[PDB]
DNA sequence: TAGTTAAGTACTTGAGCTTTCTGTC
RNA sequence: AAGACCAGGCU
DNA sequence: GACAGAAAGCTCAAGTACTTAAGCCTGGTCTTTACTA
């Protein structure tokens, strides 16, 4: 009973509760439309209160960018507060921060019992799952060993997040669940790393039992969690940014799949979007849903 | 309280019953009243 | 006022079901560590920054009239949620909290207190560092800081 | 100047004045180890906070890959062409747009300003 | 310093020679229009260990209608102003038997001396004013109206005009600053006379409580 | 009025909210009374300074016959009556209307 | 190269963000000024525009020119990254393209970053209209419970419930104001 | 711009470049090495050191840029700390010759003839740095002077042939509000200047310059999108705000203040307690 | 079957400084 | 019956 | 009788309790009583 009143009624927690329960969780599934189940069905709900003035927290902030649909939010009084998922935004399901600890132990790390405080200036502090562990001094090959295990799926699952903040000189790894990430393309030098046989065997992907799975496998593609892109360069577009000009940069390290992979399921559907504006593609986000088949 | 009184129980069964009684009354009339207990009905309800 | 004007900034603590604020310096002794030697260690990775100290040397001055490590878990069972009748009981609840409610993700078994030194020293070395100025103020809606 | 400890107990010295000899030293009131003071100065305050930031930047940010890196300006001590470049930090001071250059190379650590 | 000090008090007379003629008080046309220099003459220069102590500067001014009610200004030289010291200035008050008289004080007075001045009200009725409030005068900016202060029966005559009673009209309170400029009391009415863009001037009566 | 003027509306700003106008009623009567400019006029000009002192007595904002009323009145009227003796000067009738 | 000398009463941030918002400001004008002058007597845009029945001058820019910089809070584009508005651009980059100046025309059709900067435009708008409303409404409702007694009696007074005299003639020359108009004075300004 | 640095308020902080206390047991036995020139120039002859003279040290120096912006002098500044403190501490100070600018600060010579010396001279150096009010009025945080492009505040006069002639002067818009001292203050126009403040200029001006005030406040925020309204709507709003002689704010304070019906006060904002205390 | 969140104003309270009377020289 | 929560629409 | 100290008093800054929080409209679902005795 316990379980079946509290995905009910909508109120989450105790029933005698209910006063310092959470609500709003669990509503009635919507039926008008196929996209409007759909949009439901992936759907973010900011706990801060509807009644607050404050602007601040419903702001289209810059973090949301290939996460968070831009165009799709309810007109009224929650403006802002409850957002969209974007197509190919995953959110992480979470894992257990053992075998890592494990590998920062083979990989010459020092625990934080055996420091000596004096040279703990130098070194660079390493932090798993907001709990510090202790303090490494050769930051750049560790990076890259754990970027190509990650890479590898060997004993770092692709959903790990890991993040050097050079100027702090901390390193920090979330497993973490909860984390929201998109995929990315991998850029080496100027070059991507799908290649043509990658895209010969996804075109033959039916009875050849290759996938998205295998591609990730490969090294090609990469989960980026928001985090995790503050140290990220990325491309819009490989054959136009990749390619050699009057140079803006030359250090990308990632490339977008199609930068139309930003609008979340509602907005979708919106030809030509980027020739109207926001407020009438916002409205057209919000109306779809309402729309008869 | 009538009844403990006509009894003459014990002082302070009577003023425990007196100070039940003025929360009572005065909850009656108002329930948003801060530093005390707001007034529940059996489903956990506070009184309008 | 005389006081805070000679003293400057204080850093102070808000313990879980502890009632007031607590001084950084008697948490720190408490957990411990009696010298202020090892205290500073803990707190400022780099004793060559003069601008640290200067910003540290108020809190220290606030809480020297606590010196032992008993005195210290006293002073913070005084604060508890209740005063405690004896004052080993007192002892024994301050370290209770400190123990289970202080950091929980640091550590629980009675050897962690020396990590859980070293994790409030950097909450304390970052709060130092923001108010230096060196590190930019987080912010909240920052998409990352949110799970 | 900065702070120093007591050698026995490793507390904080703090300064005061001997009246006979009419000399500062330094004290440690846990204690009664005295030490003469060798610096004149207790207490130093840069109001106007002129200190500029090519010791607070480190020599790691060269491998930033995010970035902007310049051929036009190169290093004094090596000439490598390449070094990335970025702005301020300081938030009180009469100015807020120069450049900080760290020379990009793996072991020059170079850092100027121009 | 003293030049600055010389200056101060050169506005503050002539703020109180404005003030007192604006009451109705006889003050010729010389004495409202003095020059800092014919001033610096006339009451030596420098003040400070000088000829122009606060003494030397009091005022004495005759009403027009009758001669006897009189009225007198004085400069305290203390910064702050006691009981003894407006005690001395009633007993001088009492020898000259004037009934009115002012004081400007350099800082601030103590609340014993101010429930002094009221508890002397039937008797003889003495006005606080701070010196910064005399080193302008108010009267004269954009913003402040003309105020006439309107006489009994002018006040009756206004009443059975519009018919009516007097807590009816708006009001404006003692501490009012043109209200303690003109020193009007409780009871009384002033008639406010001010342009309006619609009408081209309009007329408002505020009652002194 | 002028001097009034001058001194109600410092820095000369000559848009003024009233209540009839005076432009367009003299050019629906122009147009009414088929008026030719080109020809000398028999209007005389007493008639208009007579006329405009008559009809100022008869627009009435403030009913009384005490010196307090009448001082009433003046104030209330005074930006309209300035502006009808504005617009009906004789010599203006004579020359534009 | 520091060679940029800060305004008086501005900071050298202050003064650095004038000038590029002046730049851009003249840049977007001249070119709506251009789009305008381009526009046929048979454009139905313009025909709507000068009638004044729809749309407007600005509208015809932004559809045919430029749709200009965005703006966050009166403010060009923020750095919600830690030295950067988004992952594609560098980091410390002042240009036009990197914090929300929009390029192309609604017509042309927007670059993806240029679209979310203009999302972000629009996201500005639509929470201040959300969110004016219960201000402006207790506002009205608090003026109207204050003057509701307030009433022209038979005197042609103005008096509250209490009788107590608010003007002594509405409006201080007793008008109506709906049958008012504007005029000239016509004696005021002339010379001598 | 002698009116605008006369206006702004200026604390020692801002033209104090930095602070440093030493140790000098003897006066002229400097640990400085260029104090020792005008420490001998002034103690030759010696200026009250005649009680003793604490070993306690206090110098702060002075940036040159800021200095000269504010048209001050050293002279001034030795003036005003002494006047302002007293006697309580002794001030040697340099000529404007000196490229390093000092003003070497000791505790009071009767003092070395309650609080530590060197505890006391930091205290008085957190003091100084945020008390001192070298110039200017306080509570004025900046002034900024521009010449007006509008009409309003462009001075408007009349010429000799009639007509109206708008004029360009210089004009100061401050941050922070004290009307009274500015009004008083040399040179600065008593007829012209005013304040966005409501209380500031009820409590200076009286109740009318209230009314003509909030009258102006409020058709500037009406009028400044370019909408119109009827003067006789704002006139009866003020009219109504100023009415009982005092400012009635528009709340439930200020409306429930009036002496009307308590049938009419419940329907307003605070509906059970009007009737009970009724 | 019975019970069982963020603003703003008004009011109170505690720190700092006047008069007057009462005692002692 | 009544109360509660939620979602959406028009400004 | 003249000084000083101790008095009641008084005023003036901090801290605390309390208030309001746009208008209208349409639906849906859930629940009042479950737990001790
Ligand atoms: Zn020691
Ligand atoms: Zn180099």
């Amino acid at each position: 009973d316990g379980l079946k009143y509290s995905l009910a009624t909508g109120n989450w927690g105790d029933q005698k509760k209910a006063h310092q329960a959470r609500a709003g969780v669990s509503q009635v599934l919507n039926r008008l439309t196929f996209a409007s189940t759909l949009s439901h069905l992936r759907r973010l709900n900011s706990p801060i209160g509807r009644d607050g003035k404050l602007a601040k927290p419903r702001q289209l902030h810059n973090t949301l960018w290939g996460m968070v649909c831009p165009a799709e939010t309810p007109e009224g009084h929650a403006v802002g507060l409850v957002k969209n998922l974007a197509l190919m935004a995953y959110i992480s399901v979470g894992s257990q921060p053992s075998p890592i600890l494990e590998f920062l132990e083979e990989w010459s790390m020092e625990n934080l019992e055996e420091i000596s405080p004096a040279a703990i200036a130098d070194a660079t502090k390493i932090f798993v799952n907001g709990c510090w562990v202790g303090i490494h001094k050769d930051p750049e090959q560790l990076m890259n060993t754990l970027r190509k295990l990650r890479r590898q799926m060997d004993i770092i699952v692709s959903e790990v997040s890991m993040i050097r903040d050079i100027r702090e000189r901390e390193i920090r790894i979330y497993t973490d669940a909860g984390r929201i990430c998109r995929p990315l393309l991998i850029v080496e030098k100027q070059k991507l790393l799908l290649k043509k046989r990658h895209i010969d065997q996804l075109k033959e992907r039916e009875y050849n039992n290759y996938s998205w799975q295998d591609l990730v496998a490969s090294g090609v593609v990469e989960y980026i969690d928001t985090l995790e892109e503050e140290t990220v360069m990325l491309a819009m577009t490989p054959d136009d940014l990749q390619e050699k000009e009057v140079a803006y940069c030359s250090t990308y390290t990632h490339c977008e799949i199609h930068p139309s992979m930003i609008l979340g399921v509602c907005a979708s559907i919106i030809p030509f979007p980027d020739h109207n504006q926001s407020p009438r593609n916002t409205y057209q986000s919000a109306m779809g849903k309402q729309a008869m088949g | 309280l009538r009844r403990n009184e006509q009894n003459g129980a014990a002082a302070h069964v009577i003023a425990e019953d007196v100070k039940l009684l003025q929360f009572h009354v005065a909850t009656m009339v108002d329930n948003e009243l801060p530093g005390l207990p707001r007034a529940m009905q059996k489903s956990g309800r506070p009184l309008k | 006022g005389a006081k805070k004007s000679a003293i400057g900034q204080r850093i102070v603590a808000t313990l879980p079901y502890i009632k007031q604020e607590v001084p950084i310096i008697i948490v720190f002794r408490a957990l411990g560590f009696v010298s202020d030697r090892d205290i500073l260690e803990h707190i400022i990775y780099d004793f060559e920054d003069p601008e640290m100290m200067e910003m540290v040397k108020p809190s220290l001055d606030e809480a020297f009239v606590i010196q032992e490590q008993n005195v210290a878990l006293n002073f913070i069972g005084s604060r508890g949620a209740k005063p405690g009748v004896t004052k080993e009981k007192r002892i024994k609840y301050a370290k209770e909290v400190l123990q289970k409610e202080m950091l929980p993700h640091v550590g629980v078994s009675d050897f962690c207190e020396t990590k859980k030194a070293y994790f409030l020293g950097y909450m304390v070395h970052r709060l130092l560092l923001a108010a230096l100025g060196r590190r930019e103020l987080d912010d909240r809606d920052h998409y990352g800081n949110k799970r | 100047v900065g702070i120093r400890f007591c050698q026995e107990c490793n507390n904080m010295l703090y300064p005061k004045e001997d009246k006979e000899n009419r000399i500062l030293l330094y004290a440690c009131r846990n204690c009664d180890y005295q030490q003469e003071a060798d610096n004149s100065c207790i207490y130093v305050n840069k109001i106007t906070h002129e200190v500029d930031e090519l010791t607070q930047i480190i020599a790691d940010v060269s491998q930033d890959p995010t970035l902007p890196r310049t051929e036009d300006h190169p290093c004094q001590k090596c000439g490598h062409k390449e070094a990335v470049f970025f702005q301020s930090h300081s938030a009180r001071a009469e100015d807020a747009m120069r450049l900080y250059y760290v020379c990009t190379a793996p072991h020059c650590g170079h850092r100027w300003t121009e | 310093d003293d030049e600055e000090e010389t200056y101060r008090l050169w506005k503050i007379r002539k703020t109180i020679m404005q003030l007192c003629h604006d009451r109705g008080y006889l003050v010729t046309q010389d004495e409202l229009d003095q020059t800092l220099e014919e001033f610096k003459a006339q009451s030596g220069d420098k003040p400070s260990e000088g000829r122009p102590r606060r003494t030397d500067l009091t005022v004495l001014v005759a009403h027009n209608d009758d001669p006897t009610d009189q009225m007198f200004v004085f400069f305290p030289e203390e910064p702050k102003v006691g009981i003894k010291t407006i005690k001395v200035y009633c007993q001088r008050m009492q020898e000259e038997n004037i009934t009115r008289a002012l004081i400007v004080v350099q800082q601030g007075m103590t609340p014993s001396a101010k429930q002094s001045l009221v508890d002397m009200a039937p008797k003889y009725i003495l006005e606080q004013f701070l010196q910064q409030e005399l080193l302008i005068n108010i009267t004269e900016h954009e913003l402040v109206p003309e105020h006439v202060v309107m006489t009994k029966e002018e006040v009756t005559e206004l009443l059975a005009r519009y018919k009516l009673r007097e807590n009816q009209l708006p009001r404006i309170q003692a501490g009012d600053p043109v209200a303690r400029y003109f020193g009007i009391k409780r009871g009384q009415v002033v008639k406010i006379i001010r342009p309006s863009e619609t009408a081209g001037r309009y007329i408002t009566y505020r009652l002194v409580q | 009025d002028r001097e009034v003027l001058r001194v109600i509306f410092p820095t000369g700003d000559s848009k003024v909210v009233l209540p009839c106008n005076l432009l367009r009623m003299i050019w629906n009567a122009q147009k009414i009374f088929h008026i030719n400019p080109r020809l000398p006029s028999d209007l005389h000009p007493i008639k208009v300074v007579e006329g405009v002192k008559e009809l100022s007595k008869k627009l009435v904002i403030v009913n009384g016959d005490d010196p307090l009323s009448r001082q009433a009145q003046e104030n209330a009227t005074l930006l309209f009556n300035i502006h009808l003796r504005s617009t009906l000067c004789s010599r203006r009738m004579a020359e534009e209307f | 190269n520091n060679e940029l000398e800060p305004t008086p009463g501005n900071t050298l941030r202050q003064t650095f963000e004038n000038q590029v918002n002046r730049i851009l400001n003249d840049a977007r004008d001249k070119t709506g000024s251009s789009a305008q002058k381009s526009l046929s007597e048979y454009n139905n845009f313009k025909s709507m525009v000068v009638s004044g029945a729809k749309g407007s001058k600005i509208n015809i820019s932004q559809v045919i020119a430029v749709v200009g910089q965005q703006n966050v809070e009166g403010k060009r584009i923020p750095f919600g990254f830690k030295h950067r508005t988004l992952p594609h651009f560098i980091k410390d980059d002042y240009g036009p393209e990197s914090r929300g100046f929009v390029e192309n025309s609604y017509l042309a059709g927007l670059t993806p970053t240029e679209f979310f900067f203009h999302a972000m435009g629009g996201r500005e708008g639509l929470i201040d209209t959300a969110v004016k409303t219960a201000e402006t409404g207790y506002i009205q409702r608090r003026l109207i419970k204050s003057m509701e007694s307030v009433m022209v009696k038979y005197d042609a007074t103005v008096r509250n419930s209490i009788n107590q005299v608010v003007q002594l003639r509405y409006g201080e020359d007793g008008l109506a104001g709906e049958s008012v108009e504007f005029q000239n004075l016509a004696t005021l300004k002339p010379s001598n | 711009k002698d009116i605008l640095c006369r206006l702004e308020h200026t604390t020692l902080r801002k033209v104090t470049a930095n602070t440093a206390i030493y140790y000098d047991p003897n006066p002229q036995s400097t640990v400085v090495a260029e104090d020792q020139e005008w420490v001998n120039v002034y103690y030759e002859m010696p200026d009250f050191d005649v009680a003793r003279i604490s070993p306690w040290l206090l110098r702060v120096e002075l940036d040159r840029k800021h200095m000269t912006d504010r048209k001050l002098t050293m002279e001034q500044i030795a003036e005003k700390i002494n006047a302002g403190f007293g006697d309580d501490l002794n001030c040697i100070f340099n000529d404007d010759n000196a490229e390093k600018l000092v003003l070497r600060i000791r505790i009071m010579n009767s003092d070395e003839n309650k609080m530590d010396d060197d505890v006391f001279l930091r205290c008085i150096e957190s003091n100084m740095l945020t008390d001192m009010t070298l110039q200017g009025i306080e509570q004025i945080s900046k002034v900024y002077m521009h010449l007006p492009q509008t009409d309003n505040k462009k001075k408007i006069i009349i010429t000799e042939d009639g007509e109206f002639k708008a004029l360009q002067e210089w004009i100061l818009e401050t941050d922070g509000v004290s009307l009274m001292r500015v009004l008083s203050e040399k040179d600065v126009d008593p007829v012209r200047t005013t304040s966005n403040d409501i209380v500031e200029i009820f409590t200076v001006l009286g109740i009318e310059a209230v009314r003509k005030a909030l009258e102006r406040e409020l058709y500037h925020v009406i009028s400044f999108d370019g909408s119109y309204v009827n003067y006789r709507h704002l006139a009866l709003l003020c009219d109504t705000m100023t009415c009982r002689g005092h400012l009635m704010a528009i709340t439930r304070h200020g409306v429930n203040r009036q002496d009307t019906g308590p049938l009419m006060k419940c329907s307003f904002e605070e509906t059970v307690d009007v009737l009970m205390e009724a």
